[PDB]
């Protein structure tokens, strides 16, 4: 079968993101050791290593969607994967306010129409199992107590 | 009272005015600074939290009684709306 | 005029899925980095990303040898799954400005780079140059708004939409890693469009129409042929669970509608619990399944029910912002039936800028 490529975006510190970037562009397999990613079982932390160096991650969310899209002439363009995350380097915490373009910084707050968190479904499945799990059950709306 | 070309014309001009301004707004490569200001709703129109006992029996023999109260409006909505389908589901 | 890739005419499953879970449909165009079970990469640690410079310039230099031996002209290269890798070719970016819009391309559909250009009034000197997209001299501007005179507006055109974009280039921290089973693989971006409100060409249907139901009925349809023409069997043969794998919310009537025709059950002897293809019946050919059902009517559907999904989650003013409502909208205002309210409640911004595409009189 065929599994759809993950791609993702990785963000280094200035100094580190140009010696990645020369070592890149040189294009030996030196690179290789140079650079590695340890992604930890949080799921949304990790470590960087450039040149052995440590660097601290974080997996986080971006607010726009972006795609990936190659070409052969520059005329018609074929899109690849979608793009939604980001691992800077250096949950609410987990989530990327500013787009990764300059026009679009505080997107989430200011060009973003008001959206829901669809997180409160999953609240509620735990509510229902317990309600499930009881005897008697007694509600009432309830005023300032 | 025109009904026809002010219309048209008005529809036009906002047309050819917000596409200029959304134009100017995204090719921008001026850096800008890193909440909003919005109304803030109330807990639900009625302003009333909820609040849940549940009996269970413990092991051996007990009967404890456990009061939750949901002070979000939106685990509320979901809750509620749930249960009042199933006091019509029977 | 705009050729997808053989696997989206085709609609293979990995590219275009035949079922979206609520947990699926939230996370719609954002797809959370998955953690593998089997591979390199499923073993915790450290993991060596590994640079492709040799495979970009190999490929380019290979598809090169391809174009030069068919004759020198424009080639069709995307044939296989493998083709729509981000390992080889000339990859950009391209980020959204609305969060939900309310068409998207699916992985593996193709879309061209339009320059439109406005001249000057009498003398003008050229359009300005652009490194992607073909230029087209616009004296009727495609969106709402018109141009200036002299400005060139960049812009993706597909049979979905029609946006406008804007170059930018890219942050000189970011790197783009793509991530396989296997390892990581890095490439370096320089080019990043922006891209603005959308400008819909195709219709959302609505939910429980009957374009909706049709296209259900199509793709199910349509999957079931792909079935049959894989078997190897003689008498072609399929199996109910297979269908029922990959469409789980259908009840099993629709599905046994669409078995009766085109195929029997064998309960006994050989192809026993199979549904075998009748004798009479000539199962269609590849163009004929084609002609079925279109990628971009999969695009439609996906985005009605992402967007029934969404409008489910949160409990008139977002209703108005479903892209049924807002795709009739733009559609009948470039027909020129009606007219739309600029300014609205559904405008993707939330602020002055951009449109909303309700209808007014």
């Amino acid at each position: 079968p065929h599994e759809l490529e993950s791609q993702f975006i990785l963000r280094l510190p200035p100094e580190y993101a140009s010696t990645v970037r020369r070592a890149v562009q040189s294009g030996h397999v030196n690179l290789k050791d140079r650079l590695t990613i340890e992604l930890h079982p949080d799921g949304r932390h990790g470590i960087v290593r450039v040149d052995r160096v440590p660097l601290a991650s974080k997996l986080v969310d971006l607010p726009c969607v972006m795609e990936s899209l190659k070409t052969i002439d520059k005329k018609t363009f074929y899109k690849t994967a979608d793009i939604c995350q980001m691992l800077v380097s250096t949950e609410k915490k987990f989530i990327w306010n500013h787009g990764i373009t300059l026009p679009l910084k505080n997107v989430r707050k200011r060009r973003f129409r008001k959206t829901a968190k669809k997180d409160v479904e999953k609240e509620v499945k735990r509510l229902l199992s317990t309600d499930a799990e009881a005897v008697s059950t007694r509600w009432e709306i309830i005023a300032e107590d | 009272r025109f009904s026809v070309a002010e219309h048209q014309e008005r529809y036009k001009e906002e047309c050819q005015r917000i596409f200029d301004l959304q134009n100017k707004v995204l090719s921008s490569t001026e850096v800008l600074s890193t909440t909003a200001s919005v109304t803030s709703l109330n807990s639900s129109a009625t302003g009333r939290c909820l609040k849940i006992y549940r009996t269970f029996r413990d092991e051996e023999g007990k009967e404890y009684v456990r009061c939750e109260t949901v002070r979000k409006p939106a685990v509320i909505d979901a809750y509620v709306r749930i249960r009042t389908t199933k006091d019509e589901e029977f | 005029i705009i050729q997808h890739s053989i696997p989206a005419v085709e609609l293979r499953q990995p590219f275009f899925p035949t079922h979206m879970g609520p947990i699926k449909l939230r996370q719609f165009h954002r797809p959370p980095l998955k953690k593998y079970s089997f591979g390199a990469l499923s073993q915790p640690g450290p993991h060596s990303v590994q640079p492709l410079l040799k495979h970009i310039k190999k490929k380019a230099k290979m598809r090169e040898q391809e174009r030069q031996a068919s004759g020198g002209g424009e080639m069709f290269f995307m044939r296989t799954p493998q083709d729509l890798t981000g390992k080889d070719g000339d990859l950009i970016l391209a980020e959204y400005s609305e969060e939900n819009g309310p068409l998207m391309m699916q992985v593996g559909m193709a879309t061209k780079i339009k320059n439109y250009y406005k001249r000057k009034p009498g003398k003008d000197p050229g359009a300005p140059d652009c490194k992607y997209g073909e230029t087209v001299y616009c004296h009727t501007s495609p969106f709402l708004g018109s141009l200036h005179p002299g400005q060139l507006l960049q812009a993706f055109e597909n049979n979905l939409f029609r946006a406008p974009i804007y170059l930018h280039k890219m942050p000189e921290t970011d790197f783009l890693i793509i991530r396989t089973r296997q390892g990581y693989y890095i490439r370096e971006l320089v080019d990043i469009f922006v891209v603005g409100q959308q400008c819909p060409l195709f219709e959302v249907p609505g939910p429980n129409s009957k374009r909706a139901n049709t296209h259900i009925r199509d793709f199910l349809q349509v999957f079931i042929y792909r079935l049959f023409w894989k078997s190897k069997d003689r008498p072609r043969r399929i199996r109910m669970e297979d269908i029922k794998k990959a469409f789980p919310s259908h009840s099993e009537s629709s599905i046994r509608k669409r078995l009766k025709l085109c195929a029997d059950f064998k309960r006994t002897g050989m192809d026993s619990n199979w549904w075998v293809l009748k004798s009479d019946f000539r199962l269609p050919t590849e163009e004929e399944i084609r002609a079925m059902v279109s990628p971009e009517q999969c695009c439609a559907y996906y985005s009605m029910i992402a967007a029934e999904q969404r409008l489910k989650d949160a409990g008139d003013d977002e209703v108005r912002t479903a892209p049924w409502n807002t795709t009739r909208a733009f559609i009948a205002a470039m027909k020129g039936k009606c007219l739309l309210e600029v300014t609205g409640v559904a405008d993707p911004t939330g602020c002055g800028e951009g449109f909303s595409y309700v209808k007014i009189p």
